[PDB]
């Protein structure tokens, strides 16, 4: 079939700034068949741009679509605060089919982690199970490195991370880090530490305990 | 004015099928062709298929071909889209919405788009069983000096969603909840931290409150300093 | 207005592809609400004349059955689509009759029909032995014969393919651009009527 | 477009004849066809629309006739007011209606003659090196400026003034 | 069942006007409307129709310099005229439209209003009693009654006569009132 | 009457182009078709091509192929060769011809013929 | 291509349609003039005294032309 690409797939940008967002068709499409759609999270997607350059009922004045052939572009003039959001490019030229999405994300000075870890509960312990928890606090950008280190022993393929949405208030991040180990291996070994890499940081920042300390 | 409001979310084992309705109001039913669009966890949108609410003709997105079937009842202007066979793979929301790419009365191609679109129905595939959460602390830290960070780990839950609040809703301040993760174990798991003035910690009472429906499990988890 | 049946004169208008003229397509209209509101809010229509019926009367008619031929043709020939003209395009491609009745809307297609270096896709018919009746339709592409010999399925001396394609290139004056035409023609017979404005 | 011609530019007739007046359309308009009466300084009155159905309110006197090319509005028993500009108007092609170039009916009175006056210039208009010399002809049938009244409906008589 | 119409007078070449139509005496919301002129040798002209569902319709001739509107809600039709060339100048009527079966007409016309497209200033008539002359003045009209209306019995006014100079001549035989430059006199 | 009017003669260097017309009046032009011929000075007939005039197709001879240019003016009954890169060998007389249309149909071959041009090219 | 010769009668290399087969005319300082067309037709208002004759690569009656297809048009000599 036709295959949309859209590029970056995440476009960090000031409010206030003009956002140009590109869909690449696979082959030529008609300006006639493309669709563009905004969704804010947790909501559904909403219609935007038709026809390329048509814009849909309500949609403000700010959004125009435009290109032809190969190259399509949703430009966004003036970037409003509603106006962060995933971006969705879409054909039926040759039957129907999406674009991967465009993340807008507010651009923000760089906020370096406050790092937190966090021992796993007595009551956690007791049903055979142990989470380590570490916190990475208010940052951005998005970019961080988390390592686990168990008596200097780095972990891998034990930890899953959490990142929320952009900050409402600050436009930061926060990730969660969980090592999980059986109750076994957490009590055969002494000391558990997450080590922070981050752009913010002068230099990789090291929350650490000694279990049961 | 225009509305399609979609049916409630669904849990169903591997091998099952799950039949979504999508009900229209607000606009003439027949006019436009109903549209399914799923998007799967952390995914972009998927295009399922097209229906005609005029002639019941249909135009299936080639991956789900021999697999769903959409059908519409005019009497009641819903539409229904019924996926069989599920994979734990086809956990996504699906989401219906009123077409304008290709018309209902001739089946052609129209300069238009996905109109208006349904709130979404959440369908879970997984071979999980309905699992309420252990809620654990994460104490605040003993070194700490003068801001601290505390929370509830959510942990070992099925199906989605949990709610969690602090003091009945009253700190929201520096409140963080994470998006769930899917353990390898089959069920679910998120953390809920805050960060409170240091100071606080000795005097205000910080009590997180988590809820997961599915399973009637309410917990009031009281966050103190270890030892 | 909150309708149940609405006639599609949004899939006739907002199609994505419109037929050549020769080979002009045709929708039938029946049994449903028409609203023609859809059409008084287009700010892009070029040419929007009725005949026999006002325009700003539509909303309050009843008709039996209405059709809706579309196609595409030179902004010089929007001119032919009227009762009782001449043209290569009223004489050889699409004819109305003398008396008719409904409405003609055409808009400047230039953005959606013309390619750069030719649109080589649009055709109309240059020659035929006779003239069209009305809302005849030909499709056929046999050689046309000018001369008393006959062209035997080939090309040559007094023996020219029955279609051309209009140019349509983006930089065309106004008169040769594209322009795409609905021709609502409304019919009334003796039998209940199918079509009506809701007014 | 859709052209309407009249004929004759001109008529003149006396109170009781019968006129008949003719417009044609240049191509078939069917019964799609209206007649206009303009009595001078005021606007087009409607008589016949549908190229035979009498307004209300119009006088049974006047018709009209005709349909596909060619036309005709008759009033069949002149009136003295029945002297104006008479308009047929194609209502076939829409929104792009069209009207004819007119029909002038004139009256036909007895013969009357010119009640003469004459106006010297006034003490004001001397006074600033003006001199205008006036010569009324007030009632009759049929370096200066003649300036010619239409026909007063009711007494079927011209005016006509010099302006030396 | 009225129709008023104001806004006419002299305007500069390639300047603005617009027009205002007062309806009264029936249910305007409910009819088209339409502005038609009429020009010296060039007869009656449409203008313009407006419909009852904010439907509006122009020809060439005037497409994209003139807008036509209404507000139903202060009976009332509007002409908003742009880029007025010479050739506009016209007396312009607003007209209801309305149709029995198929067949439409304009069934009740206004007055009539003037509009003078000139690059000629206006003037003032000098006004002198024939023991009425009222001359020397631009554009047209002027109008003549007696008493304020108490005699009009037995009066007949004179068209215009366009002089050498560029002005107008009219005869009366007084309450002068020239409108376009405001002047009354008695 | 029933003809075809050429322009009148021209003169040109080598290298340059030169446009002929070649004007139709009486016969139902479009339904026509205008084949070109040169001559030179007491020799042989040569065909340079032909047009129809309702489509504007074009057929050339080997020698012009790319270097000859036969259009048409439907709205003013007119045809043209156009002759780009002049030498020795197009110092010819050339003429235009059509085959008689009435309408409908046409006689079957070429019965109007120009009065001619004569092409220096020195 | 078809290669035309006349004698010291039209010649052609290879077979030529009847149809399209013309004789001309012309006299010195003047245009060509259509005599026979379709190999055995007289145009219009030529003399009885002329008849056309032949088919496939014989023809007899100065120029022939051939006019077959959409191209390879070609002249006789003389
Ligand atoms: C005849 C008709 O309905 N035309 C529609 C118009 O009303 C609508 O605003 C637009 C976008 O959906 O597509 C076209
Ligand atoms: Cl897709
Ligand atoms: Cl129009």
């Amino acid at each position: 079939e036709i295959v949309l690409t859209q590029s970056p797939g995440t476009l960090s940008l000031s409010p206030g700034e003009r956002a140009t967002l590109s869909c690449r068709a696979s082959q030529t499409v008609s300006s006639t068949s493309l669709a563009w759609y905004q969704q804010k999270p947790g909501q559904a997607p909403r219609l935007l741009i038709y026809g390329a350059s048509s814009r849909a009922t309500g949609i403000p004045d700010r959004f125009s679509g435009s290109g032809s052939g190969t190259d399509f572009t949703l430009t966004i003039s003036r970037l409003e605060p509603e106006d962060f959001a995933v971006y969705y490019c879409q054909q039926h030229d040759t039957s129907l089919t999406f674009g991967g999405g465009t993340k807008v994300e507010i651009k923000r000075t760089v906020a370096a982690p406050s790092v937190f870890i966090f021992p796993p509960s007595d009551e956690q312990l007791k049903s055979g199970t142990a989470s380590v928890v570490c916190l990475l606090n208010n940052f951005y950008p998005r970019e961080a490195k988390v390592q686990w280190k168990v008596d200097n022993a780095l972990q891998s393929g034990n930890s899953q991370e959490s990142v929320t949405e952009q900050d409402s208030k600050d436009s930061t991040y926060s990730l969660s880090s969980t090592l999980t180990l059986s109750k076994a291996d957490y009590e055969k070994h002494k000391v558990y530490a997450c080590e922070v890499t981050h752009q913010g940081l002068s230099s990789p920042v090291t929350k650490s305990f000694n279990r049961g300390e | 004015q225009v509305q399609l409001v979609q049916s409630g979310a669904e849990v169903k084992k591997p091998g099952a099928s799950v039949k979504v309705s999508c009900k229209a109001s607000g606009y003439p039913f027949t006019s436009y062709g109903i549209s399914w669009v799923r998007q799967a966890p952390g995914q972009g949108l998927e295009w399922m298929g097209w229906i005609s609410t005029y002639n019941g003709n249909t135009n299936y997105a080639q991956k789900f071909q021999g697999r769903v079937t959409m059908t519409t009842d005019t009497s009641t202007t819903t539409g229904y889209m019924e996926l069989r066979r599920l994979r734990s793979d086809d956990t996504a929301v699906y989401y219906c919405a009123r077409d304008y790419t290709r018309g209902a009365w001739f089946g052609e191609s129209l300069i238009g788009g996905f109109d208006n679109w349904g709130q979404g129905t959440l369908v879970t595939v997984s071979s999980a069983s309905t699992k309420g959460p252990s809620v654990f602390p994460l104490a605040p830290s003993s070194k700490s000096t003068s801001t601290a960070a505390l929370g509830c780990l959510v942990k070992d839950y099925f199906p989605e969603p949990v709610t969690v609040s602090w003091n009945s809703g009253a700190l929201t301040s520096g409140v963080h909840t994470f998006p769930a993760v899917l353990q390898s174990s089959g069920l679910y798991s998120l953390s809920s931290v805050v960060t409170v003035p240091s100071s606080s910690l000795g005097t205000q009472t910080y009590i997180c409150n988590v809820n997961h429906k599915p399973s009637n499990t309410k917990v009031d988890k009281k966050v103190e300093p270890k030892s | 207005p909150n309708i149940t049946n609405l006639c599609p004169f949004g899939e006739v208008f907002n199609a994505t592809r419109f037929a050549s003229v020769y080979a002009w397509n045709r929708k039938r209209i029946s049994n449903c609400v028409a609203d023609y509101s859809v059409l008084y809010n287009s700010a892009s229509f070029s040419t929007f004349k009725c005949y026999g019926v006002s325009p700003t009367k539509l909303n309050d008619l009843c008709f039996t059955n209405v059709y809706a031929d579309s196609f595409v043709i030179r902004g010089d020939e929007v001119r032919q689509i009227a009762p009782g003209q001449t043209g290569k395009i009223a004489d050889y491609n699409y004819k109305l009759p003398d008396d008719f009745t409904g409405c003609v809307i055409a808009w400047n297609s230039n953005n959606l029909d013309s390619k750069v270096g030719g649109n080589y896709n649009y055709l109309y018919r240059l020659f035929r032995k006779s003239n069209l009746k009305p809302f005849e339709r030909d499709i056929s592409t046999e050689i046309y014969q000018a001369g008393s010999t006959p062209c035997n399925g080939v090309e040559g001396f007094n023996c020219y393919f029955p279609l051309q394609s209009y140019g349509f290139q983006p930089t065309n004056g106004v008169g040769y651009q594209p322009y795409r035409v609905v021709v609502l023609s409304f019919e009334l017979l003796h039998a209940p009527a199918t079509v009506c404005g809701p007014k």
